[PDB]
């Protein structure tokens, strides 16, 4: 396949910020709730 | 007398892993023969085998709920 | 019609790449943090 | 123990229902239900493929009983070859509704 | 009964852009809205006893 | 099989009104006839509380939760016999 | 402008009226299951009935008034009744396979044969043999009523499928009464639960097809049909006969053979 | 506009994309729970403290992947976004039906959340067995909000069906045979009917269910002379077809990136794969028991199941060596989509293998209820649907979108997953030869290293998920617009271009009949 | 029981269970060899540059693809199904014990002759013994004589169980109102270990199995000190 540039190009650090708000997004929240497992067990 | 019985023998009318009517089977038979035996004058000791059978394969809560359930009259079964 | 062509045949819009990454980590982000919020859930009834 | 009163197509049949009814009894097809027969497909007796533009797709069953077809957009102008077997297709543009 | 499907046939075929489910007129209109209410309002009620079952009573 | 009638030289709809009113109806009088003459109320037996039969394991969603939906008094007993 | 005789349907709300109001009458089921109301059921079937009423409306505005249904388009369409009465009898299937297990391997708990101790079927020679001659004539006189149709014949055609109608209406009561003076309840362990399910779910199939001929008798009345066009009143024929031959399954199995 | 074009669509294209939408978000909440079911058994002890909840992780993980994540994106994404195109037809059979089936899956989803939230939820198991689904060990609107999520989900695909089946038969040019359609459209033919015929006996069985917990019917109660194995006869006779269901598509989506990435203008043997589908389709209808080799069956009735399910293995083998044949002397091009397929073959063989193991009754009987079986279904249906989903996604994402992804990216994403999964699931095979039951929230001391490894593993592929959602981020975000495709003469769907307007072959193709 | 690290099957119990290690191991062989062919045949695809893009026959190649796949699989169900009757063989027990599942723990019912019975829950972790086995120890074990042939009958009080013992090569589901059937026997004496194997609920992880084999002069003192 072949493609045309890209019209609003991605740069390294771009990248590196949306990778790493993609993973925050997931591991944060999931983060959050194990760590207060402890605090929902017996409550 | 002709017994020395072990446990319930290979009955070839329920040779597959569903046990559960040879149980309700030899349970009626016994049931059925006692009542025969009580009535016209003769010896439940006839009735022995059936009695050694069921009381073998049955499971005791089966056995229990039914004899409730032919003293309450709501057995479903024909004797 | 309706719009058409690359962008446009979509419900969400990507005509801004930062505001595209809040749509998509809230869309994504929601469903996989709700198992966890509802464990959460049941854990905290009793 | 008979009558009347149910309608006919003729007399009721609207839209585009009332079109293919029409140009059928005409013995047209403007409306692609039939399947085109094959010319020999040769430079002189090339395949005409009618159309309401200047392109239209094309599909090539190149031998009776292929199971893979060939396809490509055949434009105005002259005629052009099944890029398998080199059968002929030309298009023939415009009109159908007067 | 007489027929009237060629009335019913120019009214649908009128050339006024409106859909199908709205050509007939403001009734049409009238219709479509109590269904829609109904429907979202219902919808937003369940999600409401959802929430009341959700938790315990005790 | 054939039936034991004939026509099938063009089945039309003269020939379906013929089967309708020749055949299909009267077959539905006849019936008629013989179940509204072998009704007649027949009467209950008695009542015995088998555990297979009116089945209790969650109240019903209606009325006290005991009646069965179309619950007939006469011929439906509740799990502790017929009512009054 | 197009150049196939497909159909490109308006961007329509009904499909999504009748997803929420499934969501309403499960939610509302639920509710009057569990937390004893009926509002949402209540809701639920209404907009339901409301999205069945708009959505085949736009079906008759798309066809009868619009021209829409080209022979490719109707072509489609038998098709999808077929299959829709294909699963429909999957359906059943699963009721005739739940009759057939339990009946053929009566349990201890029943007594050990069938029908049950403590049971008194009705007597399939009575009222079950007398529907079972109605729904048999109501399949003659849908056919009389075809018939009617394709040779133009009006008031033939209105007589005949009136008569189907009544028929179904006269199921219907009967099986009513039939419920009320039944021995027998749901709640009668798996003979009752068997019964009720099956021929329940049937009954609600009569009601349904029932109501899909009422609708072609109106159409009919109005004229939307021509004397080859009609197949809202050929799939409604399909339907009933769907119908039918179900109910000699029923007969069969559970009245006649399970008696 | 946006509410008539998404929310009151009858057009194929978008009903397809909110399908791709709807899958995506569902397999956010799948793996979530997977990595809950993994999080509990990382090491000895408990974890959540409460059985009941891990039950109801366990039961929602299965429904989750199965209705919402897998049937969506194959059948009704890719299903609705690539059928008319393949046939050259304008849409579907019924275009507004369609918009229904699409819509009845969220408030089925929506009751399936509800029934976890509610009382302590559904701890059944996908199954739903009676008398521990019954109003008495599982009393309350849990299980009731499951059965109606089913209906839902059902009704969904039992529609769909009867929309595929049509729009197939009824909709391809006049002068196409149904020898002369792609593989994937015969696959979600094939699909639909077996959906058509199976669903119905599920609703049936699980309608049973709903009167048994509320009607006091006693179908599945010993007590009114029922019989729980009725319910496990009706849900299997769905379920193994069920099975087929989900990877049937995917079979179909393989032979095209096959195909396509061997440089091929068609799959090798037509007639052979189009044969091997339908043969195990109709197989796939008289093998259920085989779920069944506990619960007390005739020995005969055994050896039936037995030699019916091993079967199975020949169609399926003439598709095996089919891909391959059609790699054979090809000018290979290892895109991402390549590597999936590829990736494919290997691991379905793999639990198709293993599935083989389980056909015998007589090991079955101690691989039964064991981890043995949860290593063949993941390798299976869980590797074998995902990667096929992925190959298919990456394959067409530019035809979907009209941007490319990173291929560098996609690789390196398909290396991610494919050490993930089998480091995941590879040595489940171990826990269930030595014993391990299925459905246990904790286990003997002995087991703890197998587990442990395996737990491990399931966090790589949360790695992967991760960056999946960033590729697909990129993608959208550098816009890097489609110009050529190669081979667009034997793959139709991409003439039209990339994305492909609202209304495609408003003209008909024209196709010689010769 | 299984031990740490295990790759298989625990070791056989009784004849029965070492005819299954045999099937089992003569079935791997093939899986590996399939898995592996088409493993080899996939890297042999993808290796050469070399090129046959035109189109190929089929109806000759699928021959062999559908002969040799269906020979190797009645090679493998001759033997599975000589087991499966195998096991179905009329075996005229000595002894016959019921076993009733319950939420969650099984009872056990020795009834020939006299009218012995018994409930048998897993040892809480807390209360084990040192050297006792986490998750699988019972209070009362179910005693059974070796070297017998034994009737072991299945059932449940509730909802849907499955008495298991992986070293023997059982596993029988415990319905409600059936009573299912399979028989036991130990080639040796000793402690053989197995758990619930059908999903009962919240501790279906926690009511294990645990048969203890003995010479049956010690059953027999056994039964008596149990009534
Ligand atoms: C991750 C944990 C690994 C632990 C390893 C063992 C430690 C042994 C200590 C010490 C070893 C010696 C002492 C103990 C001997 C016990 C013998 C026994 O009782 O015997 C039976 C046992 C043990 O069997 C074995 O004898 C182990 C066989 C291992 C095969 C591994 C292939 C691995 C490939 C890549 C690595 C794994 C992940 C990817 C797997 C990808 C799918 C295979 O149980 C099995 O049956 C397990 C396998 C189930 C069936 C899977 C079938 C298809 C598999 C692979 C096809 C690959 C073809 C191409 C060739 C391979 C290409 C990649
Ligand atoms: C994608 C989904 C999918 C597919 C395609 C399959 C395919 C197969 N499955 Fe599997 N199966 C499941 C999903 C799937 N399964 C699920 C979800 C369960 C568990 C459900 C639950 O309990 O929750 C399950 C459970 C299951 C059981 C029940 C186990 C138990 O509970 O005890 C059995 C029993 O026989 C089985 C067998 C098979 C077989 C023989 C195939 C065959 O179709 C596979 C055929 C493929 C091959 C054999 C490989 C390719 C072939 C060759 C290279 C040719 C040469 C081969 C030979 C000569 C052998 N499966
Ligand atoms: C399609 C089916 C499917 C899928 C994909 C999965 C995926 C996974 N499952 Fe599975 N699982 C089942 C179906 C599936 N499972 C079923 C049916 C059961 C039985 C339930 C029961 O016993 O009742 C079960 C049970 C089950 C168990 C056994 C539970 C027990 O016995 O107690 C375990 C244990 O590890 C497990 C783990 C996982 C893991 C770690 C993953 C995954 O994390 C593996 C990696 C896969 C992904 C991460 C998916 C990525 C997909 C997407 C995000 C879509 C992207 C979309 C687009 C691009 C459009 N599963
Ligand atoms: C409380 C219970 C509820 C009851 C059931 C519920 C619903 C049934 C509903 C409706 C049907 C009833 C009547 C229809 C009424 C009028 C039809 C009008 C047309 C008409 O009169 O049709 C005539 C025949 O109808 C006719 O005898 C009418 C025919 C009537 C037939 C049945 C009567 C049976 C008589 C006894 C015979 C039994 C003997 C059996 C013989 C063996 C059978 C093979 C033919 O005439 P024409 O000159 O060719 O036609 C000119 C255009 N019309
Ligand atoms: C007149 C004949 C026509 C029958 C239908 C007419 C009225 C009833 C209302 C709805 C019925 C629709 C389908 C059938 C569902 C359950 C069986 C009902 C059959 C019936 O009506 O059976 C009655 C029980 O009513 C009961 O519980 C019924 C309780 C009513 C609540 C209905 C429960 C709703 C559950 C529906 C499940 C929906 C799932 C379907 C999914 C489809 C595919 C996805 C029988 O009466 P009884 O007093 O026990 O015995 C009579 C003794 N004199
Ligand atoms: C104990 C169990 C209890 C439960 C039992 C309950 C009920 C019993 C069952 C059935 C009775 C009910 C109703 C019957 C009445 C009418 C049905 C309508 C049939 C009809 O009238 O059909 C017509 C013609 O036949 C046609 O369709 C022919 C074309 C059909 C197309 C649809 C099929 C496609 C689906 C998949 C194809 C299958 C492939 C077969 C090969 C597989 C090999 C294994 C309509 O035309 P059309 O669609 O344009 O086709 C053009 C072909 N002439
Ligand atoms: C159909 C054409 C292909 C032909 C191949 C044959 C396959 C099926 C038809 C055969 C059905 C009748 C067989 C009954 C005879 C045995 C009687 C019996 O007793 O079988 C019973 C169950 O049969 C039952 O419900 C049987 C219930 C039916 C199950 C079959 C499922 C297929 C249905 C779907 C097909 C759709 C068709 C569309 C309809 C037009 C109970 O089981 P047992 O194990 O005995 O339990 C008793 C124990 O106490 C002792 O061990
Ligand atoms: C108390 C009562 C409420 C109960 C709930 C259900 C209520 C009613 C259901 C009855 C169904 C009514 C359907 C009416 C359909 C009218 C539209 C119609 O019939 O549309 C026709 C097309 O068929 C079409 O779409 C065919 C459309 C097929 C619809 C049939 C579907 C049956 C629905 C069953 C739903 C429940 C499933 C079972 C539950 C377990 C229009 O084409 P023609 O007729 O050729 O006209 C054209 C000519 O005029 C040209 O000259
Ligand atoms: C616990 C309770 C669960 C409740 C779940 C209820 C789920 C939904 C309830 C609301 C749905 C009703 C809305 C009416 C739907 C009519 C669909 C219809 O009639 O669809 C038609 C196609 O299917 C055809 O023909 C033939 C097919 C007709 C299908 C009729 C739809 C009935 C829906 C119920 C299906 C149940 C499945 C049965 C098996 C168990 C028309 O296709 P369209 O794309 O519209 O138009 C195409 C145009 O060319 C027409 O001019
Ligand atoms: C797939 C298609 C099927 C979809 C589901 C079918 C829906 C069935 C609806 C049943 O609804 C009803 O429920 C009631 C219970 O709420 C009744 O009222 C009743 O119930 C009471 C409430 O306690 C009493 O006050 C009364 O006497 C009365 O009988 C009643 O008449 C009836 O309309
Ligand atoms: C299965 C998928 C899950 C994958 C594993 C997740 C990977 C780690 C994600 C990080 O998440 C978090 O990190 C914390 C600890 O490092 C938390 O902080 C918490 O801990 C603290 C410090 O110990 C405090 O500062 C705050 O009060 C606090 O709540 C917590 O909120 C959470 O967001
Ligand atoms: C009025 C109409 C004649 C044609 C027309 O509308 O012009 C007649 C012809 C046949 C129809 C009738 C048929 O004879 C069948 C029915 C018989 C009657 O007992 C009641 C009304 C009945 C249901 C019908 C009503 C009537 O208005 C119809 C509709
Ligand atoms: C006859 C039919 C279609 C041929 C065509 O018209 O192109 C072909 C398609 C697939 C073929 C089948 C598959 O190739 C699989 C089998 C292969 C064996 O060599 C013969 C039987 C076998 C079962 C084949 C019989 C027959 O030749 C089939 C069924
Ligand atoms: Cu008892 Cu699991
Ligand atoms: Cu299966
Ligand atoms: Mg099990
Ligand atoms: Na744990
Ligand atoms: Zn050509």
């Amino acid at each position: 396949i072949t493609a045309k540039p890209a019209k609003t190009p991605t740069s390294p650090k771009e990248q590196a910020i949306g990778l790493s708000v993609t993973f925050l997004s997931f591991l944060l929240p999931a983060g959050w709730v194990l760590y207060h497992l402890d605090n929902y067990k017996k409550s | 007398k002709i017994k020395n019985y072990q446990t319930a023998p290979f009955d070839s009318r329920f040779p597959n892993q569903n046990q559960t009517r040879n149980c309700w089977q030899n349970y009626l038979d016994f049931h059925r023969c006692e009542k025969a035996m009580t009535a016209k004058g003769g010896d439940v000791s006839v009735c022995e085998w059936y009695r050694r059978v069921y009381k073998s394969l049955c499971p005791i809560s089966w056995v229990s709920t039914w004899d409730d359930r032919r003293a309450e009259g709501t057995f479903p079964g024909k004797i | 019609h309706y719009e058409e062509g690359p962008g446009k045949n979509i419900p969400f819009s990507v005509e801004n790449k930062w505001r595209l990454l809040a749509m998509m980590t809230l869309f994504f982000g929601s469903g996989f943090a709700a198992p966890f919020f509802i464990v959460r859930h049941q854990l905290l009834k009793k | 123990a008979s009558g009347g009163g149910v309608p006919t197509d003729e007399e009721q049949a609207t839209g585009l229902e009332r079109e293919v009814m029409l140009a059928a009894r005409k013995g047209q097809d403007p409306y692609n239900i039939l399947a085109p027969k094959a010319t020999s497909g040769t430079k002189e007796d090339p395949n005409l493929v009618p159309s309401i533009t200047n392109k239209r797709i094309v599909g090539c069953i190149c031998e009776e009983d292929n199971s893979t077809v060939i396809w490509f957009w055949l434009h105005k102008g002259e005629a052009q070859r099944c890029p398998s077997c080199g059968t002929h297709y030309k298009l023939v543009p415009h009109q159908l509704a007067h | 009964f007489e027929n009237r499907v060629a009335e019913k046939q120019k009214l649908f075929q009128e050339d006024n852009g409106l859909p199908v489910h709205l050509k007939g007129g403001a009734t049409d209109n009238i219709l479509y809205r109590v269904t829609m209410t109904l429907c979202l309002g219902g919808t937003l009620y369940s999600l409401y006893c959802l929430g009341w079952a959700s938790f315990p009573h005790k | 099989a054939s039936a034991a009638k004939g026509d099938h030289g063009g089945t039309g709809a003269r020939t379906w009104r013929f089967l309708t009113f020749g055949l299909a109806l009267p077959s539905v009088a006849l019936c008629t006839l013989n179940s509204w003459l072998h009704s007649g109320h027949r009467e209950r037996p008695a009542f015995i509380p088998y555990h297979h039969l009116r089945i209790r394991t969650k109240p019903f969603s209606w009325g006290d939760g005991n009646h069965t939906f179309f619950h007939n008094p006469r011929v439906n007993p509740l799990p502790t016999g017929y009512e009054k | 402008h197009q150049t196939h005789a497909y159909h490109m349907v308006n961007p329509s709300p009904w499909p999504l009226t009748g997803a929420l109001s499934a969501l309403l009458m499960t939610s509302g089921l639920t509710m009057w299951f569990h937390f004893n109301s009926m509002t949402l059921l209540m809701i639920g079937l209404t907009t339901n009935m409301l999205t069945m009423y708009q959505w085949w409306r736009d079906v008759i505005r798309e066809s009868t008034f619009q021209g829409h249904h080209t022979p490719a388009v109707q072509k489609g369409l038998r098709y999808g009744m077929i299959l829709f009465i294909i699963s429909e009898v999957l359906f059943f299937t699963g009721f005739f396979w739940a009759f057939y297990h339990s009946s053929l391997a009566p349990t201890p708990e029943l007594g050990g044969c069938w029908p049950p101790t403590g049971i008194h079927p009705l007597n399939p020679l009575e009222v079950p043999l007398l529907n079972t001659s109605v729904l048999l004539a109501s399949g003659v006189s849908i056919t009389w009523a075809h018939h009617s149709l394709m040779e133009g014949d009006r008031k033939h055609m209105l007589q005949a499928l009136f008569i189907t109608i009544t028929l179904g209406v006269y199921f219907t009561l009967l099986q009513a009464s039939e419920y009320y003076e039944a021995p027998f309840t749901i709640s009668d362990g798996v003979y009752g639960s068997t019964f009720f399910v099956a021929t329940g779910f049937h009954g609600l199939h009569v009601i349904i097809g029932s109501t899909f001929l009422i609708v072609c008798f109106f159409r009919q009345l109005k004229f939307h049909f021509t004397s080859n066009h009609h197949f809202g009143f050929e799939a409604a024929a399909w339907y009933w006969h769907f119908v039918d031959v179900v109910w000699l399954f029923l007969y069969v199995s559970i009245y006649w053979w399970g008696s | 506009m946006f509410i008539n074009r998404w929310l009151f669509s009858t057009n194929h294209k978008d009903i397809g994309t909110l399908y791709l939408l709807f899958g995506a978000w569902a397999g956010m909440v799948g793996t979530a729970l997977s990595l809950l079911i993994r999080a509990e058994l990382g090491q000895p002890g408990t974890l959540l403290g409460d059985d009941q909840i891990y039950n109801v992780v366990v039961t929602a993980h299965a429904f989750v992947m199965i209705f919402f994540m897998v049937m969506p994106i194959m059948i009704g994404g890719f299903g609705n976004w690539l059928v008319p195109l393949m046939i050259g037809a304008p849409d579907m059979a019924f275009p507004r039906m369609n918009n229904m089936s699409f819509w009845l899956l969220p408030p089925s989803f929506l009751l399936l959340l509800a029934s976890s939230m509610v009382e302590a939820g559904a701890g059944t198991g996908w199954t739903v067995y009676p008398p521990l689904a019954g109003n008495l060990a599982h009393a309350g609107a849990s299980v009731d909000l499951t059965i109606f999520s089913l209906h839902l989900a059902g009704v969904s695909s039992i529609l769909g069906a009867i929309n595929f089946i049509t729009t197939i038969i009824n909709m391809k040019p006049p002068a196409m045979s149904q020898y002369q359609t792609p593989l994937f459209v015969w696959s979600v033919m094939i699909t639909a009917v077996l959906l058509l015929l199976s669903l119905p006996v599920l609703a049936a069985g699980i309608t049973m269910l709903l009167t048994d917990r509320n009607l006091n019917t006693t179908f599945f109660d010993p007590a009114g002379g029922g019989d729980p194995i009725l319910y496990q006869h009706l849900f299997w006779f769905f379920g193994h077809p069920e099975v087929y269901i989900l990877i049937l598509p995917g079979f179909g989506m393989i032979s095209h990136i096959v195909t396509y990435y061997s440089g091929k203008k068609e799959p090798f043997g037509y007639m052979g794969m189009v044969w091997a589908m339908m043969s195990i389709g109709f197989l796939g209808f008289i093998v259920w028991a085989h779920h069944m080799f506990t619960v007390g069956m005739d020995v005969d009735t055994r050896a039936y199941f037995t030699s019916a399910t091993m079967i199975i293995a020949i169609p399926t083998g003439v598709k095996v060596f089919s891909w391959l044949a059609t790699l054979h002397g090809g000018n290979i091009k290892w895109s991402p989509a390549m590597m999936w397929a590829l990736g494919f073959i290997f691991l379905f063989t793999v639990g198709g293998l293993t599935g083989i193991v389980l056909a015998n009754s007589s090991l079955d009987i101690v691989l039964h209820d064991t981890y043995y079986v949860v290593a063949h279904f993941h390798y299976v249906l869980s590797m074998g649907a995902v990667f096929a989903i992925m190959g298919g996604f990456v394959h067409w994402f530019p035809l979907f979108s009209g941007y490319t992804l990173n291929d560098t990216w996609a690789k390196i994403h398909f290396a991610i997953m494919f050490v993930g999964v089998n480091m995941t699931f590879f040595p489940q095979h171990f826990l269930g030869l030595s014993g391990m039951p299925r459905r246990y929230s904790d286990y003997p001391d002995a087991y703890t290293m197998w587990n442990t490894i395996s737990s491990m593993g399931s966090f790589i592929s949360l790695t992967a998920v991760m960056l999946m959602v960033f590729i697909i981020w990129e993608a959208f975000a550098s816009k890097r617009e489609v110009l050529t495709v190669d081979l667009t003469t034997t793959n139709l769907e991409w003439l039209n271009g990339c994305p492909p307007p609202y209304h495609t072959f408003e003209e008909p193709t024209y196709v010689n009949l010769k | 029981m299984a031990y740490p690290m295990q790759l298989g099957f625990q070791d056989a119990t009784s004849p029965i269970m070492e005819e299954l290690l045999h099937f089992h191991d003569h079935t791997l062989m093939i899986v590996f060899l399939i898995s592996s062919l088409v493993l080899y045949i996939i890297s042999l695809m993808l290796t050469t540059k070399l090129t046959h893009t035109s189109t190929m026959d089929a109806q000759e190649v699928e021959t062999i693809w559908t002969i040799l796949p269906a020979i190797i699989l009645i090679l493998i169900a001759l033997p599975s199904l000589r087991i499966l009757y195998m096991m179905d063989e009329i075996n005229n027990p000595s002894l016959t014990v019921k076993t009733m599942g319950h939420q969650w723990y099984w009872s056990y019912e020795y009834t020939d002759y006299e009218d012995l019975s018994f409930d048998s829950y897993m040892i809480p972790t807390s209360e084990l013994k040192p050297g006792e086995l986490r998750l699988l120890e019972v209070d009362n074990r179910v005693v059974l004589p070796m070297e017998m042939t034994i009737r072991m009958l299945v059932s449940s009080e509730d909802v849907l169980h499955s008495w298991a013992v992986p070293s023997l090569g059982l596993k029988t589901d415990a319905i409600p109102g059936r009573l299912n059937q399979t028989t036991l026997m130990s080639s040796r004496p000793g402690l053989y270990y197995g758990q619930c194997s059908e999903i009962c609920g919240s501790n279906h992880s926690f009511m294990p199995i645990v048969l203890e084999l003995v010479p049956l002069k010690y059953f027999e003192k056994w039964s008596a000190s149990m009534l």
